[PDB]
RNA sequence: GUCUGGUAAUUGGAAUGAGUACAAUCUAAAUCCCUUAACGAGGAUCCAUUGGAGGGCAAGUCUGGUGCCAGCAGCCGCGGUAAUUCCAGCUCCAAUAGCGUAAUUUAAGUUGUUGCAGUUAAAAAGCUCGUAGUUGGACCUUGGGCCGCGACCCCGUUACUUUGAAGAAAUUAGAGUGCUCAAAGCAAGCCAUCGCUCUGGAUACAUUAGCAUGGGAUAACAUCAUAGGA
RNA sequence: CUCCGCCGGCACCUUAUGAGAAAUCAAAGUCUUUGGGUUCCGGGGGGAGUAUGGUCGCAAGGCUGAAACUUAAAGGAAUUGACGGAAGUGGUGGAGCGAUUUGUCCUUUGUACACACCG
């Protein structure tokens, strides 16, 4: 949230799920962070990694084996890893 | 589930008018019985103290609330009035004008004093709280 | 006491005011 | 039930006379005292 | 003095954390009081109720005491505590830790032109516990708190100036009344507004980011 | 039987959105909800919905993006005039600077800002946000 | 009939709903101290003052801004809170009027004026100067200490004439003691 | 120590209106107010009260008396010898020239249209059919570009909505205006003017039903293969 | 007989991401982020399903159905304890809205008792 003066009001910006778009809040001790790292040719682990977020929901659903899956399933393709 | 089409209007407001008889204090306003009441729906009445009378408290209490039984005027009804402030009985005698009250709940009684909701207020014409704080005199 | 008696007592004691009073 | 004893207590509670004390400044100034009572100065009717 | 027992406490007591907001993001559980006094100084405190809790024995009634205890710098930050004990100033100490360790950040928003710093709920929130069910409505700048007091005092702990509330169930019960209050302002930073829908950038959490200092 | 179909496409819609599923399928279609969801998906609410032409009552595939937290409909379509939208608005949406009423005007149908902006009522079909 | 029944009249002020609430208690004592107020009704009655003031403004600004109602409306509003000095030149909007407090209707009273301008030592010799009829505005005496003082009239607090502290003649208690002598 | 605060029937001079009253003013005549000579404050007796002090609910686990009595207590409760609750004194608290006591609104989402309930708290008819009532699936002129937000091009009703005219005044909301303020009132203002500002004396709201204008998405009713159409 | 499906039915098990005062419920969910349609029906506890009127029935009774008056609780779910003429102590963490509980593996069970069955 803009102040119209132009300023930042929030005290901070949450991260969203990335399988359920769903805010991630402060208490939510179910949520996590995965950072999958980059290999380039070879197999060597580069040191850069792309990171995803699930809310506690979708982990307690179940579904958030399967939802890595399709979100890592997309990023790898785009970014040829 | 409660009705809700646009066409039912009716079914809604005459579902509400014979629903509101339920409520106690609905059915007290609009049944005409506050009439029959002693007071006849007013705030205070005046009467002849007829005998004074001692009446016992409840159960867990232990007194005599020395109340006074009243003849009103407007209707000859015979009610039950109570006195406060201590010692107030001695300014009541046989035969002699009262300002009636109601004892706060409207009808209904108060405390540990059984049967009661009418309190003395005024004698002869002048208050009970004057000749308890000896501001008046009650007339020979 | 139990419901099922009070409303027998109650039968009887509306026998008794209906042969009263009708008859 | 008995009327005997009505007043009893009323009449056996002995006589004090009230102390003649100085008057307290009515209005705006009173509300001044307890401003600086309660402001620039336990309850504030404790028996200490 | 104070010797953490926890990676994160670590962390705090270094001084690698400046503001709890960093803490939030990543969700964290905060279970070292230090941490939440050393990221967040302006607290204040304040006891809302003492009960007394009965469990019948062989012998009489053991009596405990039950202590509500909210935290607060009135900056969005607030913090409920419930703590039982045999004695009152030990459950009030206790309490007091429990807050602080569940201080939560509060959104704040404006409700009509974003004039100035927020004073108000973003967007109508809702929190429940029992059968006491707490709604606050964002109300126009001057209002105030128009909320019961135990309410009340949530909300100024907040930082929360204008607020509209309703309540229904037994808010008599005061633990539902206040916590229900509490979780009503949990849910603040959690309604996806459209302001939120700008993706994620998914900076590193703490443990990652000082693998070499742990 | 059914009744409404929009309550029913909505409500499916915040039951799928709110158990995270990606794709929600409405049946029966009808021109009103592919006209409720172009407004929703003008307004960013929803991504592509396509129809599925079975030679009856259509199938609308909708894809979710996640950024729904309640859509739903208002039975009975009550008469607003242009001056009870603030009222409206104030009885089911969270703020006012967030989410939209959906009516039903003669000039089409359209959220309550765009109805304001031309001056016309109508009925309230629901509400999104 | 009687003419006189057409004269309107109305209350100026409301009670609080919880009588005995320690913060509110406190709170009104602080500012009635601060401002020499004679009871909490004074203090009440700007509180309702404030309170329709307000609810003008947030009746405006739930309406359109090219509302030919607003623009008027919200005009004179804020021509009136700029004239009496509760709004200041940047607070040029109905979301500040919005924001004001009953200290800043209390800071604009002939008492406290007359206090800050330095022509009385404490608040509460400022209001007796007041009710003595020491005090004019411009040229009008005014003995009423709730007199709330526009901008442009700030400047013309003075001591009255027919005063003794206004160059008058001196009063009864000096007179009869120098006759005394 | 100095600096700055609150306290004293201390000690001092200042201030002033309540009152009294020349007078003028007011007024049909009077009277009140406003104005004003003289007078008019120290314990400034020129003396503020009404309710309270267990909780709700602000304020005492001070003193004396009474002892389940007398009494208080809206409710919960208090009173049997140590009464924070009665009767009193002192002190404190709230409001304050006011405050206490004895239908209606709020509180009450405890009447619920917004907005309540009905497994076990009060509450689903034993079950089914069924008229009225209420509620009723989808489908029919859309796109497109051009000019330029309007337009262009390729003798069925009604609800509903929009706009207009009405819907007395007073009341309400609200513009202006320094009745000394204010509740008000509809006045007034201007360097002083044989006059002037054409001075002002706005505006909004006003269900339902009626009249008229545009719109046809939604919906209701009437039709809806002898079209036997033209 | 066996295996895999589809539709429909009586049900059952697990689980909470839900709801609920909880018990519990896959509906008793999709509810202050409150609106799919519709019928009946409740408004503290008694008096009272009583009186009276009406109606149906041979009768028994059924349907409809008060008031005066009285009362500060009645009632629901769950917890601990006690009882049964029933059977065989913190801390921190975890669970619960919570009283509590786990830890501590006399127990289980019923309770309208909690002055606790001498109720
Ligand atoms: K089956
Ligand atoms: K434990
Ligand atoms: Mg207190
Ligand atoms: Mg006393
Ligand atoms: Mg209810
Ligand atoms: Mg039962
Ligand atoms: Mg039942
Ligand atoms: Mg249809
Ligand atoms: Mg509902
Ligand atoms: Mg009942
Ligand atoms: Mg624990």
């Amino acid at each position: 949230m803009q102040n119209e003066v132009g300023d930042m009001v929030d005290l901070y910006v949450p991260r969203k799920c990335s399988a359920t778009n769903r805010i991630i809040t402060a208490k939510d001790h179910a949520s996590v962070q995965i950072n999958i790292g980059h290999v380039d040719a070879n197999g060597l682990y580069n040191g850069s990694f792309t990171t995803f977020a699930l809310s506690g929901f979708v982990r307690a659903q179940g579904d958030a084996d399967g939802s890595l899956d399709r979100l890592w399933q997309q990023k790898r393709a785009e970014i040829k890893q | 589930g409660k009705t809700r089409g646009m066409g039912a209007g009716r079914k809604l407001k005459t579902h509400r008018r014979n629903q509101r008889w339920a409520d106690k204090a609905y059915k007290k306003s609009h049944l005409g019985n506050e009439w029959k009441k002693p007071f006849a729906g007013s705030s205070h009445a005046k009467g002849i103290v007829l005998e004074k009378i001692g009446i016992e408290a409840k159960q867990p209490n232990s007194a005599i609330r020395k109340c006074a039984r009243v003849q009103l005027v407007k209707n000859g009804k015979k009610i039950a009035a109570f006195v406060p402030n201590d010692g107030c009985l001695n300014f009541i005698e046989e035969n002699d004008e009262v300002l009636i009250a109601g004892f706060g709940r409207k009808g209904h009684a108060v405390g540990d004093i059984p049967g009661v909701r009418f309190k003395v207020v005024k004698v002869s014409g002048v208050s009970l709280l004057a000749l308890f704080k000896e501001k008046k005199e009650k007339p020979r | 006491m139990r419901a099922k008696w009070k409303k027998k007592r109650m039968r009887r004691l509306k026998r008794k005011r209906r042969k009263m009073r009708q008859r | 039930g008995s009327l005997a004893r009505a007043g009893k207590v009323r009449g056996q509670t002995p006589k004090v006379a009230k102390q003649d004390k100085k008057k307290q400044p009515r209005g705006r100034a009173h509300k001044r005292i307890q401003y600086n009572r309660r402001f620039v100065t336990r309850g504030p009717n404790s028996s200490e | 003095k104070w010797v953490p027992v926890t990676k994160l406490g670590r962390l705090v007591k270094e001084g690698r954390f400046t503001k709890m907001e960093e803490i939030y993001l990543h969700s964290l559980p905060v279970k070292e009081h230090q941490i939440v006094e050393t990221l967040c100084p302006g607290l204040k405190d304040e006891v809302m109720k003492i009960t007394p809790v009965q469990k019948q024995t062989r012998a009489g009634q053991r009596t405990r005491f039950k202590a509500f205890v909210v935290v607060g710098d009135s900056n969005g930050h607030v913090g409920l505590g419930v703590k039982c004990a045999k004695e009152v100033a030990t459950a009030i100490r206790g309490a007091i830790i429990l807050a602080k360790l569940s201080i939560v950040p509060v959104r704040r928003g404006y409700w009509g032109n974003k004039i100035g710093l927020p004073h108000t709920v973003p967007c109508k929130v809702t929190g429940k516990c029992g059968s006491v069910t707490v709604r606050m409505v964002p109300a126009p700048r001057g209002s105030g708190i128009v909320a019961a007091r135990v309410p009340k005092k949530v909300l100024q702990f907040a930082g929360i100036d204008d607020v509209f509330t309703s309540s229904r169930g037994s808010t008599k019960t005061l633990g539902n009344f206040v916590k229900a209050t509490f979780d009503c302002l949990m849910k603040t930073y959690g309604f996806l507004t459209p302001d939120f829908w700008r993706e994620t950038t998914f900076t590193k959490a703490p443990y990652q980011e000082f693998t070499d200092i742990l | 039987v059914r009744v409404s179909v929009l309550n029913d496409a909505l409500k499916s819609m915040y039951n799928a959105e709110k158990r995270g599923k990606r794709q929600v399928m409405i049946r029966p279609s009808s021109k009103v909800i592919i006209k409720f969801l172009i407004v929703m998906q003008k307004h960013g609410y929803i991504g592509e919905f396509e129809y599925v032409d079975d030679h009856r009552s259509g199938k609308i595939v909708v894809e979710l993006n996640g950024r729904l937290n309640k859509c739903g409909v208002i039975s009975p379509r009550f008469d607003v005039g242009v001056k009870e939208i603030e009222g409206w608005t104030a009885r089911l949406l969270p703020s006012r600077q967030f989410g939209y009423i959906v009516l039903t005007t003669s000039a089409g149908i359209m959220d309550h800002e765009e109805a304001r902006r031309k001056n016309v009522g109508g009925k309230v079909l629901g509400f999104f946000y | 009939v009687h003419v006189n029944f057409y004269r309107n009249y109305g209350k100026t002020f409301k009670k609080p709903r919880r009588p005995y609430e320690k913060e509110r208690l406190d709170a009104e004592l602080k500012l009635v101290g601060e401002y020499g107020l004679r009871c909490k009704r004074e203090l009440w009655r700007v509180q309702y003052a404030l309170s329709r003031i307000r609810n003008a403004a947030r009746h405006l600004l739930t309406l359109d801004e090219k509302n030919p109602r607003r623009i008027f409306e919200g005009a004179a509003l804020l021509r009136r809170m700029n004239r009496y000095g509760l709004l200041a030149e940047g607070q040029d909007k109905l979301d500040y009027v919005l924001a004001l407090t009953a200290e800043n209707f209390l800071a604009r009273r002939l008492q406290t004026l007359v206090f800050k301008a330095g022509m009385a030592k404490s608040i509460h010799h400022a209001r007796v100067l007041i009710r003595q009829r020491h005090i004019r505005v411009g040229r009008q005496i005014v003995n009423v200490p709730s007199f709330m003082v526009r901008v442009e009239s700030e400047k013309h607090i003075d001591f009255s004439l027919t005063s003794p502290f206004g160059g008058g003649p001196a009063g009864r208690v000096k007179r009869k003691n120098q006759k005394k002598a």
